[PDB]
C-alpha cells in the first residue's frame, strides 16, 4: 500500500555470486532493491525504507528508514560476500528496527531477500512467525534460492501468519533462472499488496 | 570443451574415481560455482600425489577465475606446486595470478562494492620463498621472508591459512639449517 | 563508434549485433546504479566543507 | 591494530555521566547500556574525556540479539568535533554487572570507526566493591599453546583514574 | 547503406557512445571528490587549530625545590609553577626556553633558545 | 503576585558543574558559551541536570553566536534516547572579569527570558577555580 515502512533483509552468500541472472546475482539484487525503493516512494512520499544485511555473521544495521535513496545504495557499497544470512536472528532484529522510527503512521511491513538454501530449524521459526501476528507485522519472503534445491519450509510460516490484519504477509516466489530478478520483483504485487481484514 | 581435457584425466584414473569428474562437469554446466568448489576439494584429499591434480588445477585456472571462489584457487595453487618436481614451472605460475590481481581489483572492487585481492597476494608470496627453500637458495628465502613478516603484522586481522602458511615456510628453514632451538618454537605456532 | 557499425556488417554478424546491444544494456544498467552513489556522496561531502569554513569566518 | 592501552584513565565526569544516561533511559531488569567514548588515543595512558549515550536496545530472549544505530554515531560524533577536535571513538561503555562474550561482536563491530584498539570499559552501576567501579578490556586476537586457533578474547586492562585542575577541582 | 537492417545499428551505435560516456563520467567524479577531499581537509586542521590555545614562554631561572620552579616569564613577573611528567628534572636547567600554560602555569615541554626576528635579516643579506 | 515571583535556587548537579569548568578552562582565555538544561518545578527550585556547549565564535560571546543550528540539532540527539528535558537558561565565561554580566550578556539574557522567564545566566570563573574553591 502507502504509509508503509519496509525493512529490506539483503542476503549475502556464495550462492549469489553465482551465475543465476546475467553477470552475478548480487548485482541483480542491487537494482532490485532500488526499485522497491522508488515504488513506495513515488506512490506517497510519506514512505521510507531502510536496509539491514546478514553480513557478517550476526545481521548489522546499514542504514535506517529514509527517504534518501542514496543512502541505502552508499551502504549496500559496504558488503561482506562471504558473510553468512541467518533467518532466526534477521526477523528478531527486523522486528526491533520497526519499533525504531520517526513517527508510528506507518504500517509494518518486511521484504526479505532468500537468496541460500535455508537450514534454519523449521521448529524455532514457527514460534517467530507467530509473534509477528501479534504485532501486525506482516512478511513478504521472496523465494529464488530455496526453490532451486531445497524442501520449502517458508511456506508453511506465511500461512501462520495470515489472520485478519491491516498489513498481512505474501508469498512471492521469484524464478531463479535467467530473467531479470529486478523485473520480476516489479511485476509482482510490492504497491498493491492488501491487508486480508 | 573442457569435457575433452577432462576425458583425458577420466581414462587415466580408476573406474571408481570416474564419476567424480562427470561432476564437476555437472555443476559447471549449471553455472552453480559455489557447488564446484565443493566438489572440487574432494579429489585433493585422497589424490594430490596424482598429476592428475595438477592438470585438473591448470584447466580450471583457465576457465574459472571470477566463478568459484577466489580463496580456493589459491589454496590449490599452494598444493599444486608442492606436486610439481619443476621449480622454473613454479615461478612462472605465481607470478601469473599475482600479475592478474593487480589489474583486476582496479575493476572488481568498485562494481561489486567488495573483495579484497590482497589476501591472495600473501598466499603467494608465501609460495614464492617456499619455492625458493626448495631450490635451496637460502640467502634469497630469508631475506624474502624478513620483507614478508614485516608486511603480515600490518595487516590487523590475519586469517589463519595465511599465518599457517607463513609458520611453514619458518619451520623448513630452521631444520635444513639444523637450529634445534628456532625450530621448536615456531612450530608450536604451526600446530596450534 | 568501433564496435556495432557498417565496420561490423563486414567483420561480424549483425544477431550477435542484435545480442552486443542488450548486453550493453545491461551494463549501464550497472554503470547508472554507480553514477548516482557516486552524485550523492558528493552532496553529503560539500556540506562538509561548509560546515568546517562557517567558523574560519567568524573568526576572519 | 596495535597494544597501547596499557594504562587507562578514566575522568570521573564520564563515571558520573554513565549513571544519568543509565537511568533516564532506564535499562533495569538486566538491560543493558550503550554509549560512545570519545577521547585521545595514540599515547599509552588512554584518556578518557566524555562519552554520550547511542540508542542501543538489548534483547531478554538471548544475547546475541541488538539494535544499534550506526547513523547515530556519526551525527553525534560531528557534533561534538565542533567543540573539541581532540575528541575520536577510543571505544564504548557497556554498564552491565560483568562481562559478556555477546560483548565480543560489538566490539568488532566499533573496530570499523576506531584507529586504535576498541575500549570496552565495563562501568558498573551497581557501584560494586569499595575499590573501584570500572574494570577495563580490550579485545585482542591470541593464539595459544592448547591447540586453540584465532581466538578473540578480552586481556583486563589495570584501571586508573585521572582528572584535570579544574575537573578535580 | 549496405543493409536495411542497420537503420537498426544506428540506435545500437548510439547506446555505444552512452556506455563508453559513462565510464568517462564515473572517474570524473572520482577525481571530483578527490578535489573536494584536499579542500575539506585544508579547512579540517583549521578546525583542529583555532580549538588550540596559546601557551607562554619563560625560562627556568631558578630550581626552587624539586617540583617547584622559578621562572621568568616573558611577560616579565616571575612566577612559580609546576611539572608535568612530560618534563623531567634532568631536561629542564638554567637558561632553557621552556613553555608554561597560560591558566594552569605549568611546564609541558622543553622549548629550543629563542632567537631575535632582526638577526636572520642580517643572515639573509650577503649579496 | 499570585506566585512566590522570586529566582529559583539553582541547584547544580553532581555531573554539570563538572562539566561547565572542563568546557570552560579548555577555552582559556577566550569566552565560551553553552547551554544548561533542566526542569522547573516548584516557583524557586530549579534543578539542573546536564549541559551542552554551543560552538566558539571569532567574536565570543554574542547574541549573534547562538545558531538555531547547533542547538536543536543537538537536541534531537538527545531526544532519540530520551535525556532531553527543556532549556532552563545558559552558562557563558568570564575569565577575564569577576561574576556579573558584561553589557552584552544582559542583552542576551532579555532574549532568554523573552523564551522563558526563568532563564538564568550562569558565570563560571574556570581561571579562579585553581584554589580549593569554585567561584560561580
Amino acid at each position: 500500500m502507502v504509509l508503509e515502512a519496509t525493512v529490506l533483509v539483503i542476503d549475502n552468500s556464495e550462492y549469489s555470486r553465482n551465475g543465476d541472472f546475467p553477470r552475478t546475482r548480487f548485482e541483480a539484487q542491487i537494482d532490485s532493491v532500488e526499485f522497491i525503493f522508488q515504488a513506495k516512494r513515488n506512490s506517497n512520499p510519506e514512505n521510507t525504507v531502510g536496509l539491514i544485511s546478514g553480513a557478517g555473521a550476526n545481521p548489522r544495521v546499514l542504514s535506517t528508514f529514509t527517504a534518501e535513496f542514496g543512502k541505502i545504495l552508499a551502504g549496500l557499497h559496504d558488503t561482506q560476500i562471504e558473510g553468512k544470512l541467518h533467518m532466526a536472528t534477521a526477523l528478531q532484529i527486523a522486528q526491533l528496527t520497526l519499533k525504531h522510527r520517526q513517527n508510528k503512521v506507518q504500517h509494518q511491513r518486511i521484504v526479505a531477500f532468500v537468496c541460500s538454501p535455508i537450514s534454519d530449524s523449521r521448529d524455532e521459526l514457527i514460534r517467530l512467525a507467530k509473534t509477528l501476528k501479534k504485532n501486525n507485522v506482516a512478511v513478504d519472503i521472496i523465494n529464488f534460492g530455496e526453490i532451486e534445491q531445497n524442501t520449502e519450509l517458508l511456506d508453511e510460516f506465511i500461512a501462520a501468519v495470515n489472520n485478519p490484519q491491516e498489513e498481512t504477509s505474501h508469498l512471492l516466489t521469484v524464478t531463479p533462472g535467467p530473467r531479470l530478478l529486478y523485473e520480476n520483483i516489479a511485476s509482482s504485487p510490492i504497491i498493491l499488496e492488501e491487508g486480508s481484514s | 570443451e573442457i569435457d575433452t581435457i577432462l576425458s583425458t584425466l577420466r581414462m587415466e584414473a580408476d573406474p571408481s574415481l570416474h564419476p567424480l569428474f562427470e561432476q564437476f562437469e555437472k555443476f559447471y554446466e549449471e553455472k552453480l560455482w559455489f557447488q564446484l568448489s565443493e566438489s572440487l576439494t574432494k579429489f585433493f584429499d585422497d589424490a594430490k600425489s596424482t598429476p592428475l591434480r595438477l592438470r585438473l588445477y591448470d584447466n580450471f585456472v583457465s576457465k574459472f577465475y571470477d566463478k568459484i571462489n577466489q580463496l580456493s584457487v589459491v589454496k590449490y595453487l599452494l598444493a599444486s606446486l608442492k606436486d610439481s618436481k619443476d621449480f622454473d614451472e613454479s615461478l612462472k605460475y605465481l607470478d601469473d595470478l599475482k600479475a592478474q590481481f593487480q589489474e583486476l581489483d582496479s575493476k572488481k572492487q568498485r562494481n561489486n562494492g567488495s573483495k579484497d585481492h590482497g589476501d591472495g597476494i600473501l598466499l603467494i608470496d608465501s609460495e614464492i620463498a617456499r619455492t625458493y627453500l626448495l631450490k635451496n637458495d637460502l640467502v634469497k628465502a630469508r631475506d624474502l621472508l624478513d620483507d614478508l613478516e614485516k608486511t603480515l603484522d600490518k595487516k590487523d586481522s590475519i586469517p589463519l591459512r595465511i599465518t599457517n602458511s607463513f609458520y611453514s615456510t619458518n619451520s623448513q628453514y630452521f631444520k635444513f639449517k639444523n637450529d634445534f632451538n628456532s625450530f621448536y618454537y615456531t612450530s608450536l605456532l604451526y600446530l596450534s | 563508434g568501433d564496435d556495432e557499425l557498417d565496420q561490423e556488417i563486414l567483420n561480424l554478424s549483425t544477431q550477435e549485433l542484435q545480442t552486443r546491444a542488450k548486453l550493453l544494456d545491461n551494463e549501464i544498467r550497472i554503470f547508472r546504479s554507480e553514477l548516482q552513489r557516486l552524485s550523492h556522496e558528493n552532496n553529503v561531502m560539500l556540506e562538509k566543507i561548509k560546515d568546517n569554513k562557517e567558523k574560519i569566518k567568524n573568526n576572519r | 591494530m596495535s597494544l597501547q592501552h596499557e594504562k587507562v584513565t578514566i575522568a570521573p565526569l564520564v563515571l558520573l555521566s554513565a549513571l544519568d544516561h543509565y537511568e533516564r533511559t532506564q535499562t533495569k531488569e538486566n538491560k543493558r547500556c550503550v554509549g560512545v567514548i570519545l577521547g585521545d588515543a595514540n599515547s599509552s595512558t588512554i584518556r578518557v574525556t566524555n562519552s554520550f549515550a547511542l540508542p542501543f536496545e538489548e534483547d531478554e530472549k538471548n544475547s546475541d540479539v541488538w539494535f544499534l544505530d550506526h547513523n547515530y554515531i556519526e551525527n553525534m560524533n560531528e557534533m561534538c568535533k565542533k567543540i573539541n577536535a581532540k575528541e575520536k571513538l577510543i571505544g564504548w561503555y557497556h554498564s552491565g554487572p560483568k562481562l559478556r562474550a555477546s560483548d565480543l561482536k560489538i566490539n568488532e563491530l566499533f573496530k570499523k570507526y576506531t584507529q586504535n584498539n576498541p575500549l570496552l570499559l565495563i562501568v558498573d552501576v551497581k557501584q560494586q566493591g569499595v575499590g573501584l567501579p570500572t574494570d577495563a578490556y580490550v579485545a585482542i586476537e591470541q593464539v595459544k599453546d592448547d591447540g586453540t586457533s584465532t581466538e578473540k578474547t578480552f586481556l583486563h586492562l589495570p584501571c586508573t583514574i585521572e582528572a584535570e585542575e579544574a575537573e578535580e577541582i | 547503406e549496405q543493409e536495411a537492417h542497420n537503420k537498426a545499428l544506428n540506435q545500437f551505435k548510439r547506446k555505444l557512445l552512452e556506455h563508453r560516456r559513462y565510464d568517462d563520467q564515473l572517474k570524473q567524479r572520482r577525481q571530483n571528490i578527490r578535489d573536494l577531499e584536499k579542500l575539506y581537509d585544508k579547512t579540517e586542521n583549521d578546525i583542529k587549530a583555532l580549538q588550540s590555545i596559546g601557551q607562554l614562554i619563560g625560562e627556568v631561572m631558578k630550581e626552587l625545590s624539586e617540583e617547584k620552579y622559578i621562572v621568568k616569564a616573558s611577560s616579565g613577573p616571575r612566577y612559580i609553577v609546576g611539572v608535568r611528567n612530560s618534563v623531567d628534572r634532568s631536561k629542564l636547567k638554567k637558561g632553557v626556553r621552556v613553555t608554561l600554560d597560560i591558566t594552569t602555569l605549568t611546564i609541558m615541554r622543553i622549548l629550543p633558545r629563542e632567537t631575535d626576528p632582526l638577526v636572520y635579516n642580517m643572515t639573509s643579506f650577503e649579496q | 503576585t499570585g506566585r512566590d515571583d522570586t529566582k529559583e535556587t539553582v541547584y547544580i548537579s553532581s555531573i554539570a558543574l563538572l562539566k561547565m569548568l572542563k568546557h570552560g578552562r579548555a577555552g582559556v582565555p577566550m569566552e565560551v558559551m553553552g547551554l544548561m538544561l533542566g526542569e522547573f518545578v516548584d516557583d524557586y527550585t530549579v534543578n539542573v541536570v546536564d549541559v551542552f556547549a554551543m560552538p566558539q565564535s571569532g567574536t565570543g560571546v554574542s547574541v549573534e553566536a547562538v545558531d538555531d543550528v547547533f542547538q536543536a540539532k543537538m537536541m534531537d540527539m538527545l531526544k532519540q534516547t530520551g535525556r532531553d528535558q527543556m532549556v532552563v537558561g545558559w552558562y557563558h565565561s568570564h575569565p577575564g572579569f569577576g561574576c556579573w554580566l558584561s553589557s552584552v550578556d544582559v542583552n542576551t539574557q532579555k532574549s532568554f527570558e523573552q523564551l522563558n522567564s526563568r532563564a538564568v545566566a550562569v558565570v563560571v570563573d574556570p581561571i579562579q577555580s585553581v584554589k580549593g574553591k569554585v567561584v560561580i
